[PDB]
């Protein structure tokens, strides 16, 4: 019927559009509807936009997906184990710039 | 059970005895000490409307200057009932409850659902004339002395604070004229147009002139000296609260060297002068014993 | 000096937004201006350049440009002031002032405040009429403005639907008795006000609006306004409004004279500069002052020469902040030595 | 930039300080503060955005001095609830250019748990008068004494305590005179008395003239205390945790005129004789009648940088509407009475 | 000046960013 995506505050409309517009092309065969919603919300997780803790999906009457953005700036010191005894780094990430993009700095 | 003695409470200080003593309910308006003692009309239209309404309701009250921070709401014109015990007082009455507190004969003509046409004419008062007044006062270099000696001078008596008070007053008035699409509708970054650079003033002045002409033409068809009825109501008070102050504080005879005939002369000459006759007939129903108006 | 009136010395081209809803434009001020010009002049007098607030010196979109005197005129009321029993004009002014406020906050409740309608219907329609990097700067500014305007209604992105119905009815009951389009009925007003009424009502009831409460109210309780809007649109804008004399090749071909990559980069860079906190605040003030002086000069008056105190103040704040930061982080070369030797004199 | 979970919302001071004449004790300071606190005992807020210039000179005997010149703004802009006609009358805008001098003579063996010491501290302040312009004009004085004394049983700490605090607020004219029309105090400058620090067993603002649920201050005040500070029972001179057994007191009067009916009009202008009679009568009222009382047992924990009490007190004598407290009297801070 | 302005511009553009690109609620519905 009608589906919504609550919490995707900084995600572009055309990206979620490319994902969730074919989901409405399933025109009660509830099984296939659930398979398509599952496939869509799974493909939505193969990006790195938002976390995996709260991928809620509510059915009523129709559909309502809840998501929570991950972050916009990440910093770290850490210590890498890339075949060496030890490496101190400063990894500064920008999780999302316009759509699903990124920008690191190590 | 636990306390042993009680001792006749602690007798509030001197300021809380010379100011909040009261005998009558007191209305806190933007006024001056020399005028508050005589009950003369305030110099702010948002408070003069309610002062006029309360005077028409035959309520016996007192007028004390205040400063917009001591209000149960944001804006000023609130009321405080008289003190019943020397250490406790009733709650304040905001601007919305003044007429509900006012209750002699019929307090029904002072609050009434206006006809649908009158709700269209009221926007002329609440937006057109209001933005005209705000632009002409807070953003006109001619009236710097008025703005200072009215709103800023009696506030702090310190130059480095009067400066900030003037700046915030001017910015807050610019943020309001730059919203009404009569004169300002400009779009800049995600922040309001808080300056006289986006409040283009010829449009505001022309809107005010047209509004005054329209209001005069509305008053002409009444046949009973008010806006359709027998005694002045909320519409008459709402229009008075602007026309009286425009005639008083903005009737500077300097016009020919600049053009743009001031607001007071526009009010005086609008139509056949029905607005001046109206404001002089209201001064004589609410203030029947006050002389010395018209500058 | 930025907070006072300015000091003075001792073939039209309408700029509008893009169609974006099945109507000649959006932003019912622009749509009313288009409907006014289309009924008054004739197809051989105006040009209807598609624009945006960054491409005009007035920074206000219903902007006309007279070509004989080269004067810029912004806003619908100023435009109709240009290009031009008493109860008729009285009611015209009354209803114009009642539409410009109490109807613009109602149209901005749908399409701008409800995040279900902004993004699904409005934001794409703004992005479809702007050069590519601009949909990231201007649509959010327009939404912020139309959300600040729709305040004082006590409503937000929030059974809490009887209140929206009451807020809409308190306006539509005032508009309902005007007899907006007929030769007989209630209170005839004027043409210039009927066009503004059409602008606002047509932008109210026509769009798609996933949550169309306003369209429901208007079609359920006020059939006179729906009929007026439908007939006015069919009479003035037949076939979507493609017969209106836009620039050379229609709507999208109008944003070509002032949409080179250079000008668009300038617009984007200014709109993003106006967002750095302090430098951006003062830059916006200086730029608006400059543009107002430009519009005034084009009008025919002689403004005060210039006062760069605003840009000087913004640059001073920025340079002082960065200078203090650097001077207190890096500092000055050391004031002492590793070894310092004293010895008694003889 | 210090916020606070309850009262304070902001802070920014920047405190630039240098030694003077190559002397490490004599310092100089130039601070620029901008804070916005909250005063729920008298329901408003206060916005200070001034700057002061201080000259602290620590003396070789262990004493300390200070001389500061402060200029603030002091806006009162938080009257959201039903508060009082008083807190509305002092609606808020001021300057208070002032000049203050503190004098600390510390001799206590432990700053957070005195046992065998002594302490005298005096603060005086002269706000706008003569060269000091501004809106307020007063000469506020505050004196503090202390004490601590063990008597008998190594060193088992009995440490009979002590305490005393006075204060006076005297409104002066506004220029180069000791005689003239002086305006009475505001809610900004008057004293507060009571709470987990000043007088235990009372609400954070109590013991004063009250305009309802709202604690308006007073001019002339006087406090006191007695302690026992017994050690942990049967255990000896152990860790900072000690027992406490205290009495208390408190008085906070406000200055009325009530003696000269010649004024009449212009109530906010008292001539010098009227102010003198008012302060005399205020002190006289502070004399007669048993002031106030409290008593309880506490759990003092002398942390190195603080003090923690967790008391339990029961108010014995009050005035009408002084908002005493009886439940568990949590206390924490640096200066306790 | 280009180095300085570009450094500060990239820093600000990547710290503060641009106004959000999406909404709290986004609604799809099938066409008929």
């Amino acid at each position: 019927s009608t589906l919504e995506v609550h919490g995707a505050t900084n995600t572009r409309r055309s990206l979620l559009d490319q994902i969730f517009k074919p989901v409405l092309e399933d025109t009660t065969t509830l099984g296939q509807v659930l398979d398509r919603v599952g496939a869509a919300t799974k493909k939505l997780a193969r990006f790195d936009i938002f976390k995996e803790e709260g991928f809620g999906v509510f059915l009523s009457e129709d559909i309502s997906i809840r998501v929570k953005e991950k972050s916009r700036l990440v910093f770290s010191a850490g210590t890498d184990f890339g075949n060496a005894e030890g490496s101190a780094y400063t990894n500064a990430v920008v999780r999302n710039i316009f759509g699903g993009a990124e920008t690191l700095t190590v | 059970y636990f306390p042993l003695r009680i001792y006749e409470p602690n007798e509030l200080p001197e300021r809380s005895q010379q100011l909040t003593s009261g005998d009558l309910p007191t209305l806190y308006v933007f006024s001056t000490d020399s005028d508050a003692r005589l009950g003369l009309p305030s110099f702010n239209p948002g408070c003069l409307k309610w002062q006029t309404l309360l005077r028409l309701a035959n309520l016996d009250f007192r007028i004390l200057p205040s400063t917009n921070h001591s209000s149960p709401t944001g804006s000023l014109p609130f009321l405080l009932p008289p003190r019943t015990s020397p250490t406790a007082s009733p709650a304040p009455i905001p601007a919305s409850g003044l007429l509900s507190f006012a209750r002699d004969l019929d307090l029904g003509h002072l609050d009434a659902d206006l006809p649908p046409r009158a709700q269209a004419y009221l926007a002329l008062i609440t937006h057109s004339l209001r933005n005209a007044w705000l632009c002409a006062l807070y953003l006109d270099p001619t009236h710097d002395a008025l703005l200072r000696r009215l709103y800023v001078d009696p506030a702090s008596s310190s130059r480095a604070v009067r400066a900030a008070l003037l700046h915030q007053l001017r910015r807050a008035a610019a943020e309001q004229v730059a919203t009404a699409s009569s004169g300002g509708g400009k779009i800049v970054s995600l922040a309001p147009v808080d300056s006289a650079d986006g409040i283009d003033e010829e449009a505001v002045y022309r809107s005010a002139r047209d509004a005054l002409d329209a209001l005069a033409s509305l008053l002409r068809e009444s046949e009973t000296a008010w806006f359709g009825t027998e005694r002045p109501g909320s519409f008459d008070a709402a229009l008075f609260s602007y026309t009286h102050l425009m005639v008083e504080y903005m009737s500077e005879e300097t016009e020919s060297a600049k053009g743009r005939v001031s607001l007071g002369r526009m009010v005086k000459e609008a139509g056949n002068g029905e607005l001046a006759e109206h404001r002089e007939r209201m001064l004589g129903v609410a203030w029947p014993e006050w002389d010395g108006y018209r500058r | 000096s930025a907070w006072s009136h300015p000091q003075f010395e001792k073939a039209v081209q309408l700029h509008v937004w893009g169609p974006a809803f099945g109507l000649p434009s959006i932003d019912a001020e622009c749509l009313a201006a288009i409907a006014y010009l289309a009924q008054t002049l004739g197809s051989a007098d105006y040009q209807l350049i598609q624009s945006s607030p960054s491409a005009v010196p007035t920074q206000h979109l219903p902007t006309l440009y007279d070509s004989r005197t080269s004067t810029w005129i912004g806003g619908f009321t100023s435009i109709t002031a240009h290009l031009h029993a008493a109860s008729a004009t009285a009611d015209g002014t009354a209803y114009t002032a009642f539409l410009s406020a109490h109807a613009a906050p109602l149209l901005a409740l749908s399409l701008y405040v409800s995040s279900a309608n902004y993004g699904a219907a409005t934001r794409p329609a703004y992005s479809a009429v702007l050069p590519l990097p601009l949909p990231w700067t201007e649509p959010p500014a327009v939404r912020a403005a139309m959300a600040r305007r729709a305040a004082h209604l006590g409503l937000s992105s929030l059974k809490s639907r009887i209140r929206l119905e009451e807020a809409a009815r308190e306006v539509l009951d005032v508009l309902a008795e005007v007899d907006w389009a007929a030769g007989g009925g209630g209170r005839q007003v004027a043409a210039e006000v009927r066009c503004l009424a059409f602008g606002y009502l047509a932008l109210m009831l026509l769009p798609d609006v996933p949550r169309p409460w306003l369209r429901e109210i208007m079609e359920g309780r006020y059939p006179a306004l729906c009929t007026f809007v439908r007939d006015f649109r069919a009479r003035v804008f037949p076939q979507g409004g493609k017969l209106l004399p836009w620039a050379d090749g229609g709507a999208q071909a109008s944003a070509s004279a002032s949409a080179s990559a250079s000008a668009v980069a300038l617009r984007f860079v200014r709109a993003v500069m106006a967002e750095v906190p302090l430098v951006g605040e003062w830059w916006s003030r200086w730029w608006t002052a400059r543009k107002k002086r430009e519009v005034l000069a084009s009008k025919g008056a002689k403004p005060a020469p210039s006062n760069d105190l605003l840009l000087l103040l913004g640059a001073g704040l920025g340079l002082t902040v960065v200078g203090a930061g650097v001077f207190f982080y890096r500092g000055l070369p050391p004031f002492g030595e590793a070894v310092q030797v004293w010895r008694k004199p003889v | 930039n210090a916020s606070t979970g309850t009262r304070t919302r902001s802070a920014y001071n920047a405190t630039f300080s240098t030694p003077i004449n190559g002397n490490p004790d004599l310092r100089l300071s130039v601070e620029a503060l901008r804070s916005a606190t909250q005063k729920p005992w008298a329901s408003h807020e206060e916005h200070l955005t001034g700057a002061n210039l201080r000259l602290a000179w620590l003396t070789e005997k262990g004493d300390t001095h200070a001389l500061a010149y402060s200029s603030v703004w002091r806006q009162l802009t938080g009257l959201a609830p039903t508060a009082s006609p008083t807190v509305r009358a002092d609606a808020g805008d001021s300057l208070k250019s002032s000049l203050t001098h503190t004098f600390t003579r510390d001799r206590r063996d432990n700053p957070m748990l005195p046992q065998s010491g002594y302490l005298f501290r005096s603060v005086s302040e002269l706000a706008g008068w003569g060269p000091l312009n501004g809106d307020v004009s007063f000469a506020k004085t505050e004196v503090e004494a202390s004490g601590a004394l063990p008597v008998a049983i190594g060193k088992s700490g009995v440490s009979v305590g002590g305490g005393l605090r006075l204060g006076v607020l005297y409104p002066l004219p506004l220029g180069y005179s000791l005689t003239g029309a002086a305006q009475p105090s505001r809610i900004n400058d008057r004293f507060q008395l009571g709470g987990p620090n000043d007088v235990r067993g009372f609400k954070i603002g109590g013991l004063g003239p009250h305009d309802g649920v709202d604690a308006v201050g007073g001019d002339v005040f006087a406090a006191g205390s007695v302690n026992a500070l017994l050690p942990l029972p049967r255990t000896g001179p152990d860790s900072p945790l000690r027992l406490q057994l205290y009495a208390n007191a408190g008085r906070l009067v406000a200055l009325n005129s009530k003696g000269t009916d010649k004024e009449g009009k212009e109530g906010l202008a008292m001539d010098s004789a009227a102010v003198f009679k008012g302060v005399k009568s205020a002190v006289g009222k502070l004399t007669n009648g048993i002031p106030s009382l409290a008593a309880g047992v506490g759990l003092v924990y002398a942390h190195p940088v603080a003090r923690f009490e967790l008391n339990f007190s029961l108010p014995l004598v009050l005035r009408r509407g002084e908002e005493g407290r009886k439940g568990l009297q949590v206390g924490v801070g640096i200066s306790f009475l």
